[PDB]
RNA sequence: GUGGAGCCGCCGCAGGUGCAGAUCUUGGUGGUAGUAGCAAAUAUUCAAACGAGAACUUUGAAGGCCGAAGUGGAGAAGGG
RNA sequence: GACCUGGGUAUAGGGGCGAAAGACUAAUCGAACCAUCUAGUAGCUGGUUCCCUCCGAAGUUUCCCUCAGGAUAGCUGGCG
RNA sequence: GGCGACGUCGGCUACCCACCCGACCCGUCUUGAAACACGGACCAAGGAGUCUAACACGUGCGCGAGUCGGGGGCUCGCACGAAAGCCGCCGUGGCGCAAUGAAGGUGAAGGCCGGCGCGCUCGCCGGCCGAGGUGGGAUCCCGAGGCCUCUCCAGUCCGCCGAGGGGCACCACCGGCCCGUCUCGCCCGCCGCGCCGGGGAGGUGGAGCACGAGCGCACGUGUUAGGACCCGAAAGAUGGU
RNA sequence: CGCGACCUCAGAUCAGACGUGGCGACCCGCUGAAUUUAAGCAUAUUAGUCAGCGGAGGAAAAGAAACUAACCAGGAUUCCCUCAGUAACGGCGAGUGAACAGGGAAGAGCCCAGCGCCGAAUCCCCGCCCCGCGGGGCGCGGGACAUGUGGCGUACGGAAGACCCGCUCCCCGGCGCCGCUCGUGGGGGGCCCAAGUCCUUCUGAUCGAGGCCCAGCCCGUGGACGGUGUGAGGCCGGUAGCGGCCCCCGGCGCGCGCCCGGGUCUUCCCGGAGUCGGGUUGCUUGGGAAUGCAGCCCAAAGCGGGUGGUAAACUCCAUCUAAGGCUAAAUACCGGCACGAGACCGAUAGUCAACAAGUACCGUAAGGGAAAGUUGAAAAGAACUUUGAAGAGAGAGUUCAAGAGGGCGUGAAACCGUUAAGAGGUAAACGGGUGGGGUCCGCGCAGUCCGCCCGGAGGAUUCAACCCGGCGGCGGGUCCGGCCGUGUCGGCGGCCCGGCGGAUCUUUCCCGCCCCCGGGGUCGGCGGGGGACCGUCCCCCGGACCGGCGACCGGCCGCCGC
RNA sequence: CGACUCUUAGCGGUGGAUCACUCGGCUCGUGCGUCGAUGAAGAACGCAGCUAGCUGCGAGAAUUAAUGUGAAUUGCAGGACACAUUGAUCAUCGACACUUCGAACGCACUUGCGGCCCCGGGUUCCUCCCGGGGCUACGCCUGUCUGAGCGUCGCUU
């Protein structure tokens, strides 16, 4: 149950705070779990997808042991384009249909200075909450 | 209805000119320009006898009724024909005004509150509850109340040692403090017999607090608890006594149908 | 508009009264406010007590409720000239003090003394640093609470007295009656007349 | 049968509680009706071109009109 | 010609201005228009939304600036 | 008892059609409407007895000569909790428990017994008690007598019981008491002997007394004040263009 | 005649400050109606409200008695409950209408002119410095202010000075840093539990089923919302005196700055004027032989003045000290900036406005002022062929669905088109009663009964009766072991290692005092504690009844499944 | 036979009711309670690669710096992907800048007309010579400077 007199509960308004996010904080929203692998290797749960990392679906129309890489991150319309799941057009062209990154696990990060401090600040707050357990 | 819906200039046309006698809207160009304006008929009209914000909410009981209603909301959760008829599975359960001791207002985890509620064939109340995670039927969803759930046990003690956070997460659960209850709480729906767990000292804090007929309560400064009408209520045994049926004249059991 | 057997009524509702009403609806939220004032009042100051200084004892006016004790205002600075505390030390003593207070009776003046001094016995003042001053050591070995509660001295405590049991003798039965009060108000009213005439037979030589 | 995401029974509780009319309000659609009307200031016709397509466009020839207080040629105000 | 007119200027609502018609004052004049007080008042019109069961009227008395209205008694129903 | 197969059997609706009989178009004011009275072309949705205050009576509940926390106060910092819980040397106060008079003010218990003073149309002391009396009065109590397979002896019971008794609430009546006024009158009292206090007996005026029934909450009807069931003027005022 | 001083005034784009205007929900000062009510209408009511004008502030205003009271007296203001729909006002009609006690919320008090005293002991500006950060000074030197009076000590609760008497060395801010902060100070960012497991339905799952005797996993986290549909676990989050980060605040302790109070006696001092008050005229009030205010006229006193709710005279008493000033809190808030919630509305509703809404448009203007939400999960928004000049089609194609084709969810009625059926000179429609036809449903069609008991014809399995084994219930009994209900007590037991209650008692108990001659008298009590008595509730032995839905064991009877 | 008319039913059209949805109101409450001459509220005009509105901004104009954040913005293009430079975007915002009117301030409001002071060049300049900068409203307080008076008086002559 929520406490905290100072959080919503309205269905109204966090829809409102949905939509009409800041576009950093729409990273946040945008998150995806790391697989079962992966979450054992850095002991972090999920984290916000960027642009080159390698990835499946694990829910859809289009899923199943399908490794390929995100090339496009809408944040606008709270989706990612992976570079092999696609659809021919009624023309002949071929277009990216885009997904939501909740039904999506990924399978191989793409490591940078920052992203190095990403998962150690999200792995070094998990023992605290352990070290809680006296 | 905020100020009123008297936000508009409007006068009415009066005389003849084949239309009705409402006020119409000023001006012309736009469309609002000679439409029916304020009055209990009229597209944006003003509402018949708009609500105000001074109608009497709020309603008083004296204290002796409250206190009526909440000894025979106690009465009525120890019989169990009654507190199993609003619907609780007390099949599998111990004696009815279940009482476990005063260790277990010092659980701090919900792994041991489940265990309990398992080991007192309680278990299979809140399993009832989990059937009951149904939506709203309504608009009452859009009102940020969407999902119903059937209130189960409830469990009350005295001297919290972390009682109120071990329980608190299971689902369809009440925590009421035995010096201070609640009729809303122990009669869901006014309807009399919720289904509770005692503890001891909560259990024992009882005598002390509403008396028995002998003794007035000692923590309640000048209330007793109140009479009855009925001594012996079993009138199965009232009407067979034989101090009723020596008095009796006969059954009188022909019928005499109409004749024709 | 009247009809049968009922009340002729006036309700005050011939002005505009709906822009002019009062709903008591912050009335729960302004009662956790002013506790909320009153905890962060208690916990701010001290351990000097709560809910103030210590007020007199005073007996109520006007023949209704002078039978009661009341809590007053300040001390009546002729009671602190008798208890022997100057009248601007006495504010920071926590005392209350009413310089417009008049004392005319000799009982009510002496019962307030006696609250006085019974209050200066149970209070310990503490020096800023240890000097102390009419004052010795440990603080009444750390004054056994903190801060009391709505009231010091418990300002009402209106008592009566035993009386206990006595014998109806003579001259206690057989006098004091209804003739004493009759004539004792129709001299109240006749006094004034009959000491008018007393004059017309002295200017009668 | 359509439709595509919510809903209902019983026990109490609470109302901005049930429409045929108010020359009611708002929106919609009929009959009338393919009807009344497309009639102030005299007037158009022939060929060609361009065009999917010409009583009405342009061009040429004819017949006419305004007739210098103009149906001409310029402005002020107003429009933008 | 007490002539006709443009532009500028002055007069503003119980006021203006009038060779006077109660004319004109922005399609409004025997007191403009705009917003408000204001959901002004109406003994006078028109309307007043589901079913079944049971009972069932009155247009008369007296008073009222009363006569299109009320108060009063009668007739009515419900509770006992 | 009898009759009948692959197109028949039974069935009725907001199906259609026919016939015979009946049948003027609704709403509305009105003595009287099918009206040559008014409103209504059609369909959809919106649309009119509300709420607050006061009072009255009825009813339901809790307590009951009391009742009521409504305003405050207390309880870890708790979603629900603007809830609930408690106070009582927080009952102040409200209404009720007492009325009457303009007011000063005054302010609701009687009967019997036994005696005595002119048992004087008047009264006094002591006891017994204690809301008087009459007429009706549900219920209850007593009840001769009455009712049982053979006769004299004994038991519970029940039904029938003329009559008699104590009589509820309530009604009618009579008496009584308290206050205001009236008339007629005599007596008693003393923080002081007076243009002083108190008493009596009859008659009238009072929303009184005569062994208390109220308070709080809820609901319903009614009346009122508010925009007040909905819509409706001709106006009046203030400030401006 | 000139110059000087001062006093009245001018000027300046003089050096430096200030004010104007907006918003206006709440607050203060003025000004001010009429509709309405009175069944008409003048006074009255509406209403001292609307409109008008002017000033603020986060609150404002009020505020430390020229008060209430009339007795055992209270003691600034403001708010709340009562007082009270009361006193009172009123064509005494309609109507209007306070306060003082009392209970609370909050509580805080002061300063000045005057009268005296101190050699103006005071203040402002400029210049350079002590020495400084984020700039203000106490220090130094010049110009002014000011004796027509700056400052100190003083304020009606009295004050000052001189004595005498017994004490005591203080308070304030600034600087640096350490130690806290009751919800655990504030602001800001970024982090923190657990299925995407197996089967299955689907356009797509968040569906449905399942996880050993550890209850599949987490829970101080089963709020909420977004994700191809209903999610504790996929994802933000939510929980937690979770953790770490950045900035900021209120308060200990080194250096400045400031520092004799109280009591008793003695003497001296001691107060606000064109104001009070009176007359008169207006408005206002519940204020009535005038509550308040204001104009004009008259106009004070000093044991005085004001008030004491019926005009006036006399008299006594009570109470306060006006005509100068400041002041927190409790209170108000339909504007603003942020929040949170709802038995609220659901696109003719709810704001006029869910949308490019105070917008388009209207009016010379003041001003008036709308209508207008929805494809899909994802544009995957119909390439291409073919007819046409094109709009528009026919195929194809996407999609679960185009029966979702760009105002596209669902798609009602009125009205229209066509198809199918039936009918048609008394306009149509209706009521009743049948008939005929049609759509369809049910039986299933000369093929309809169903279970009970009995005797028939065979077929196939095993119990019953009986008894023994066996646990389990039903009913009655000594209430035998345990048992509680109610009067009766007793052990006064627990009363001093027992609870509460009493307007019971005790003047011999214990503490600080009054009434008379250092002591004392119960000599009558005061404020409080103590301990007896009574009323009710906590055990032990006996005794009383029932063993009451409060029960177990034994035996009994008759069931029951194995 | 056909047509017309009428009533039903299927389908189609018109129309947009109902239902389901909701980034909106509405009520209540809490916390703070902050404009302006140092130029406010409000208005006008302008600003984007394609950009009318809305929204946001001011010739530094769809935003600059800084801090925080850590790979996007997105209708299509274009461009630096560089981040062990400085780092896209977004939020915060304490640094800068902020056209014209407006209390609106040189005067007028007609984009009209100036006045002094200064600066870069032209007469190497006074007496009205291009651009740029600065200043020029009213009321008022304290101080200053200038000085008016058959106001009051002194010292004089
Ligand atoms: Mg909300
Ligand atoms: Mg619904
Ligand atoms: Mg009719
Ligand atoms: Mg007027
Ligand atoms: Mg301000
Ligand atoms: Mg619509
Ligand atoms: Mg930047
Ligand atoms: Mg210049």
């Amino acid at each position: 149950m929520k406490f905290n007199p100072f959080v919503t509960s309205d269905r109204s308004k966090n829809r409102k705070r949905h939509f009409n996010a800041p576009s950093h904080i729409r990273r946040k929203i945008m998150s995806s779990p790391l697989s079962k692998e992966l979450r054992q290797k850095y002991n972090v749960r999920s984290m916000p997808i960027r642009k080159d990392d390698e990835v499946q679906v694990v829910r859809g129309h289009y899923k199943g042991q399908q490794i390929g890489k995100v090339v496009q991150v809408y944040r606008k319309k709270y989706v990612i384009y992976i570079e092999r799941v696609q659809r021919e057009k009624a023309n002949g062209t071929t277009v990216h249909v885009g997904i939501h990154p909740s039904k999506v696990v990924i399978t191989r990060l793409k490591l940078d200075k920052d992203r190095k401090k990403i998962l150690e600040r999200k792995a070094k707050s998990r023992q605290v909450g352990k070290e809680k357990g006296k | 209805s905020e100020l009123a819906g008297h936000q508009t200039s409007a006068e009415s046309w009066g005389t003849g000119r084949a239309v009705a006698r409402i006020p119409r809207v000023r001006g012309g160009g736009t469309h609002r320009s000679g439409q029916g304006a304020f009055g209990n008929m009229c597209r944006g009209g003003r509402m018949f006898a708009p609500t105000k914000t001074w109608r009497r909410w709020h309603r008083r009981v004296n204290t002796t009724q409250k206190r009526y209603a909440i000894c025979s909301a106690l009465a009525a959760s120890a019989l169990p024909a009654l507190v199993m008829s609003k619907g609780h599975r007390i099949e599998e359960v111990p004696e009815l005004p279940l009482v476990v001791e005063d260790k277990v207002e010092g659980y701090k985890k919900t792994k041991e509150a489940v265990l309990l509620l398992k080991k007192l064939k309680a278990w299979n109340d809140i399993k009832k509850v989990y059937a009951s995670q149904r939506m709203r039927a309504g608009k009452g969803k859009m009102r940020n109340r969407r999902r119903i759930q059937r209130r189960g046990p409830c469990i009350i003690y005295n001297e919290d040692n972390g009682i109120i956070k071990a329980f608190r997460n299971i689902p369809g659960i009440t925590l009421l403090n035995v010096s201070k209850l609640n009729i809303l709480k122990l009669a869901p729906g006014g309807h009399v017999g919720r289904f509770c767990i005692w503890t001891e000292s909560a259990f024992r804090k009882l005598d002390e607090l509403y008396g028995t007929w002998r003794k007035a309560a000692s923590l309640k400064s000048n209330y007793n608890l109140p009479m009855h009408k009925m001594i012996n209520t079993d009138l199965s045994r009232i009407l067979k006594s034989p101090e009723i049926q020596r008095a009796l004249r006969a059954p009188r059991k022909k019928i005499h149908r109409r004749v024709l | 508009a009247p009809s049968r057997n009922g009340m002729v009524l006036k309700p005050h509702f011939h002005k505009d009264w709906q822009r002019r009403v009062a709903t008591w609806f912050n009335q729960p939220a302004r009662k956790i406010r002013r506790r909320k004032a009153r905890q962060a009042k208690a916990r701010r100051i001290a351990p000097r007590p709560a809910s103030g200084p210590i007020r007199p004892i005073v007996r109520c006016p006007t023949v209704r409720y002078h039978t009661k004790v009341r809590a007053g205002r300040g001390f009546s600075l002729e009671e602190l000239r008798v208890a022997g505390i100057h009248k601007k030390v006495a504010r920071t003593i926590g005392i209350s003090v009413d310089p417009r207070r008049r004392n005319k009776s000799t009982e009510s003046l002496q019962a307030n003394v006696q609250r006085l001094k019974e209050y200066r016995s149970k209070l310990i003042l503490f020096p800023r640093k240890p000097s102390a001053p009419k004052k010795g050591d440990s603080s009444a070995e750390e004054l056994k609470l903190a801060t009391q509660l709505t009231g010091p001295v418990m300002p009402v405590r209106n008592v009566y007295k035993k009386e206990k049991a006595r014998v109806i003798t003579e001259e206690e039965k057989n006098f004091k009656a209804f003739a004493s009060l009759r004539m004792a108000r129709a001299n109240a009213r006749l006094f004034g007349i009959r000491a008018k005439r007393a004059k017309e037979a002295a200017e009668q030589d």
